[PDB]
RNA sequence: AUCGCUUCUUCGGCUUAGCUAAGAUCAAAGUGUAGUAUC
């Protein structure tokens, strides 16, 4: 609930303020959210503290 | 126990099928002596409830005579050796039980 | 006396038939009913004399007389004979009167699937959800799905599951999913409940509930070999090599060779 | 006789919910398409616009009245 | 005999032409057969001592 | 010991084994009674712990 | 039926304990002073 | 009618008709499974 | 027994499979045999031909 | 017989009567019988559903949707409303009030809009402020929807106050955005 | 099997028990009146009581009190057997009355000789019985 | 649109004749008679 809150609330200002003649100054947040969610995907399960 | 198996039962039923009973009966007494569970899992346990009593009833004859013979043993001076043989298997059996 | 070459004569569908067919032509709206009805009476129609007669009355455009029609013939009949009735009575419906008259429309789909055998249940499940969607409220319509898959029974029993997955996924997310997947691969049969397993290990893995999908998949591997069925061990090594380690990839061949066993009697 | 005609209302849903084919990905959407009142809130809709529409002229008499004085 | 067949050779092609349709036929017989043969098939469809 | 159905004629997983060296801890010896708990029983528990 | 007539409930006050079996006899003495009773444990006992 | 579906009885002992009834059926009375075995934490206390 | 069910299983599915142009043409013969009908009756009266 | 049936049986054993009694009308009915027996077999169907769980609030919304389209007798709507609000969730977090506060927006809408007793919306709003757990949370639809009908009631202050403790008690973006779009267009 | 009899000791009127119900008799013909039912035990005891109180002990330890002028059930006593033998050795099999007739004895499964005595201390307004004919 | 004999499969029903100290106890080898296969 918390992460689909803050996930919209930076979407929808993505759309309303993008493609300007000055955009560019912004870092694509939408599309950057997707580059981080894709490499953070790869993790494993750690062994064991005592074996 | 036959009486009450039949009384136990309502009309009519199986019971032929009592004669098994009596089996389950022995079974029981059998697998007390040995000091293994019986738990027969399916049983019409209105019909284990009774088996145990009887069981239980038993075991209190067994051991108390067991008792008995073993005090006139002690008392003994007599031709007990049969006698003595059967409460030494007895005694034998509570000890480890 | 009633000797029975007329005293049968009446119970006559070919004539009835033809009969109605004539009133249709020359009768008028009123007698055609009388002829109709009567026909229902002596249950000589068929439910193609139901339809037809509807359709009269649709033609005619007493719509509501049609309605009442289907449902005459729906007390006339049995399954499986009903169901050609109840698919034109239910669309017929649906389509002028369906929106306002929902109300009623509901009741028109709970009398069919109380008395619905369950390989016919399949389709009527689904125009009721239609409906319920369309024009209904959202709950309803899935709580329909939910009795669906329990109503059309065990060979498409899966095709209800794969509706409900997608619908509940297409408004309340995959999140809200997760719960019906177990009932899935706790009650579809065994061919569907791995695939099932591989599609909601597929969703954990996405998501990155990797230890969900270990058990996922450890449940599937026991109703599952690896003599035969190599893809659903491919996945799951191609899965353990990406996101597992050496301590749980021994635990996966451990289940394999203990499973295998359990088959490989010889 | 269109015996099948049950199947042509439910086209749809034989043919884009009947199956799914695949699923590789996420996103914000995705996890929360609908909140989870959405329907309620659509039942509202019809007659929460006369609300709207009833506040829009009422504000308009409020504005009237100030420079009226 | 030869009306018994007549019944088994009508009921056969016409499943033959549905078939040649490509069609639900056990429905489509199941139109004529409801209207009297429910009647009939009503009739057609421990305790011991 | 060796031919009883439920005998368990299979591999030692983790908490079989984490059971028996920490019984082996617990106890010292006692490999009857050891048994009992991780059913694999006395003569696998001790070629094992071994 | 007709007309229950009243009786009192009946409550227990007494668990004596020392036939070594089942007990299968109750009588009472005429004089109301003593019962006794029989037992599978093939004795019989006598109470006040 | 089914209350009372007594099983038959199957001896680890007695078999007068010689019969043979088995491997599963002969441990399926044996019972041996439901008493699970568990220790009191006292014996690591005694240990360490 | 694992041989035999097996073998068994897969004869009953090899049955199974494909049962229905078997069924088919089997209707279809029974149905283009009893339409066929009169054949010929071929008599032997030798001594009315006499 | 159906008729006189449903009066001496009418809760428990009524659910067999209007099973026969709606098919005998869904021929002979049409018009007036198939409307009355269906609408009130979901009447009393409803109220078996709100006997079983007055926590199922999918079962009041469809109930006030019939007896809206019925157009009930308001004093029994509004029964009706106030026997569904009395359900009030046991959780106190705000996930499970979400479909519990359209319960009283509808009732509001209802009193507006159909019986017309603005009087009486007031008292349906502070009844429903005064249920918030609005130290916890709070629903700025609600807020929100008080502010913008005193307005329509041409009463700034009573709005101006609404908002104002909507902010002191829970300072909200909801809200901002709601107060300040409302001052500017004032 | 009718495992008990009781003669009522101020009538000429005998009852007699079996799991299928307790039956009353007139003497000496034999002749048959209205049976006390629903005590669907194994019953073996009975006792009557001067005052007209009738008793019926169950192997499965239960135990019933009843009127034999109307044969209405009145207590229903289920007895718990001292320590060591609960579930199977409830069981009743004796009973007898005191000569008065005011403490009741039975005999036990479970090892036991219980005595019951009738309670007195506020009873009669607040147990009534109506007519239900 | 009513009609009959037979074969087959297939479902439910369809009996361990006590007890005790498990009643007690643990030699195998060589000589004589009966059964099966070949000339
Ligand atoms: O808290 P905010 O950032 O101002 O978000 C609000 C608020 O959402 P919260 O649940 O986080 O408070 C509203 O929710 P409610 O308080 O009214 O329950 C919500 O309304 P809905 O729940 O009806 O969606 C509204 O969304 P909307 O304006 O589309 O109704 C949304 O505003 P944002 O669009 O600015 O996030």
């Amino acid at each position: 609930e918390q992460i689909v809150k803050i996930g919209h609330a930076s979407d929808s200002v993505r759309q309303y303020i993008d493609g300007t003649a000055t955009s560019g100054l912004l870092t694509d947040y939408t599309e950057s959210a997707r580059a981080n969610a894709v490499a953070a995907r790869t993790m494993r399960t750690p062994m064991l503290k005592d074996t | 126990v036959m009486h009450d198996i039949l009384d136990m039962m309502p009309d009519g039923i199986k019971q032929n099928k009592a004669r098994v009973i009596l089996q389950h009966l022995s079974e029981a007494w059998r697998c007390w002596k040995a000091n293994i569970p019986w738990k027969v899992p399916g049983l019409p346990t209105p019909v284990e409830n009774m088996i145990l009593r009887y069981v239980k009833a038993k075991a209190d004859w067994w051991t108390n005579s067991a008792h008995y013979n073993r005090e006139r043993v002690r008392r003994g001076a007599t031709v007990d050796k049969t006698v003595c043989k059967k409460n030494l298997g007895r005694l034998t059996r509570l000890y480890l039980k | 006396n009633m000797q029975s070459v007329q005293a049968r004569v009446h119970r006559s569908p070919i004539l009835w038939a033809m009969y109605a067919d004539y009133e249709e032509c020359c009768g008028t709206v009123e007698s055609c009913r009388k002829v109709y009805d009567k026909m229902i009476e002596l249950r000589v129609a068929s439910p193609q004399m139901i339809m037809n007669y509807a359709m009269f009355l649709e033609e005619n455009e007493y719509f509501e007389l049609a309605f009442q029609a289907y449902e005459k013939g729906i007390a006339l009949f049995k399954w499986p004979g009903v169901f050609d009735i109840w698919n034109t009575y239910l669309v017929k419906f649906i389509k002028r009167y369906g929106g306002k008259k929902l109300e009623r429309a509901r009741d028109l789909f709970e009398q069919c699937l109380e008395n619905c055998p369950p390989t016919h249940a399949k389709y009527i499940f689904l125009l009721y959800a239609k409906l319920e969607e369309e024009h209904g409220l959202a709950r309803h319509a899935l709580s329909i799905y939910n009795r669906a898959c329990s109503g059309v029974d065990r060979a498409d029993m899966h095709s209800m599951y794969n509706i409900y997955i997608k619908k509940v996924q297409e408004m309340y997310g995959i999140a809200q999913c997760r719960p019906i997947f177990e009932r899935a691969i706790s009650e579809l049969p065994e061919d569907k409940s791995r695939a099932m397993s591989l599609r909601y290990a597929q969703l954990e893995t996405t998501v990155g509930e990797i230890d969900r999908a270990r058990a996922i998949y450890a449940h599937a591997a026991e109703i599952s070999d690896p003599k035969v069925h190599v893809k659903f061990w491919d996945t799951w090594k191609n899965f353990e090599v990406a996101h597992g380690n050496e301590a749980t990839v021994r635990d996966m061949l451990r289940v394999r060779r203990s499973v295998e066993a359990s088959y490989n009697v010889n | 006789m269109d015996l099948d005609i049950v199947q042509r209302e439910i086209t749809e849903h034989l043919k884009d919910v009947l199956h799914e084919k695949a699923i590789d990905s996420v996103d914000l959407a995705m996890l929360a398409p609908k909140k989870i009142d959405w329907d309620l809130k659509r039942d509202i809709e019809s007659k929460l616009q006369k609300l709207e529409r009833r506040t829009q002229k009422a504000v308009a008499t409020i504005i009237r009245q100030r420079l009226a004085e | 005999k030869k009306e018994r067949d007549q019944w088994q050779v009508k009921e056969l092609q016409d499943r033959k032409a549905a078939e040649d349709k490509g069609l639900d036929y056990e429905r489509v017989r199941s139109l004529e057969m409801s209207a009297d043969v429910t009647e009939k098939l009503e009739q057609k469809r421990f305790t011991s001592y | 010991e060796w031919l009883d159905p439920g005998i368990k004629k299979t591999e030692w997983s983790r908490e079989e084994d984490e059971k028996l060296l920490h019984l082996a801890k617990l106890m010292p010896t006692q490999w009857r009674t050891i048994a009992p708990i991780v059913g694999r029983t006395s003569a696998q528990c001790l070629e094992r712990y071994e | 039926m007709m007309k229950p007539k009243w009786h009192a409930p009946w409550k227990l006050y007494r668990v004596a304990s020392g036939h070594t079996g089942w007990v299968r006899a109750v009588d009472v003495e005429p004089g109301n002073q003593w019962f006794a009773s029989g037992g599978a444990d093939r004795i019989i006992k006598i109470w006040d | 009618q089914n209350d009372w579906k007594i099983p038959p009885c199957i001896s680890n002992w007695k078999n007068p008709k010689g019969f043979t009834v088995g491997l599963d059926k002969r441990l399926a009375a044996d019972g041996r499974g439901l008493q699970q075995t568990h220790i009191n934490e006292n014996f690591a206390k005694l240990a360490d | 027994a694992s041989v035999d069910e097996e073998a068994k299983l897969k004869r009953y599915l090899e049955k199974q499979a494909r049962k229905e142009q078997e069924l088919k043409e089997k209707r279809k013969a029974k149905l283009e045999k009893l339409t066929a009908g009169p054949a010929k009756h071929m008599f032997e009266d030798q001594d009315y031909l006499s | 017989i159906f008729k006189y049936g449903l009066d001496n049986l009418p809760s428990n054993r009524t659910e067999e009567i209007f099973k026969h009694y709606t098919q005998h009308e869904k021929k002979f009915g049409e018009r007036v019988g198939i409307e009355d027996v269906i609408i009130s077999k979901r009447k009393t169907q409803y109220e078996k559903m709100v006997e079983e769980n007055g926590y199922n609030y999918d079962a009041w919304f469809d109930y006030l949707r019939l007896l809206e389209n019925e157009e009930t007798d308001r004093e029994e709507v509004e029964d009706v409303y106030e026997r569904a609000i009395a359900n009030i969730p046991p959780h106190s977090e705000k996930r499970y009030w979400r479909r519990y506060i359209y319960l009283w927006i509808n009732y509001a809408l209802y009193e507006e809009l159909v019986a017309k007793d603005f009087d009486r919306a007031r008292q349906v709003y502070k009844a429903c402020i005064d249920i918030i757990p609005h130290k916890t949370f709070t629903f700025a639809k609600v807020w929100i929807m008080f502010a913008h009908f005193e307005i329509r009631q041409l009463d700034l202050n009573a709005a101006r106050k609404i908002m104002g403790v909507a902010i002191g008690k829970c300072p909200k973006d909801k809200l901002f955005r709601a107060y300040i779009d409302l001052e500017l267009q004032l | 099997s009718v495992r008990a009899l009781t003669i009522h000791p101020r009538l000429n009127m005998f009852a007699s028990a079996s799991p299928d119900n307790i039956k009353q008799w007139k003497l000496p013909k034999g002749e048959f009146m209205q049976n006390l039912s629903g005590h669907n035990a194994i019953i073996n005891t009975l006792s009557s009581n001067d005052d007209g109180v009738v008793v019926s002990g169950a192997d499965n330890g239960s135990l019933c009190f009843w009127d034999w002028r109307s044969g209405f059930c009145f207590q229903k006593i289920q007895t718990k057997p001292q320590p060591g033998s609960i579930e199977s050795e409830a069981g009743i099999y004796a009973s007898c009355f005191d000569k008065t007739g005011l403490r009741l004895i039975t005999a036990e499964a479970d090892k036991t000789i219980k005595m019951y005595k009738e309670d007195d201390e506020a009873t009669e307004e607040s147990h009534p019985i109506v007519w239900r004919p």
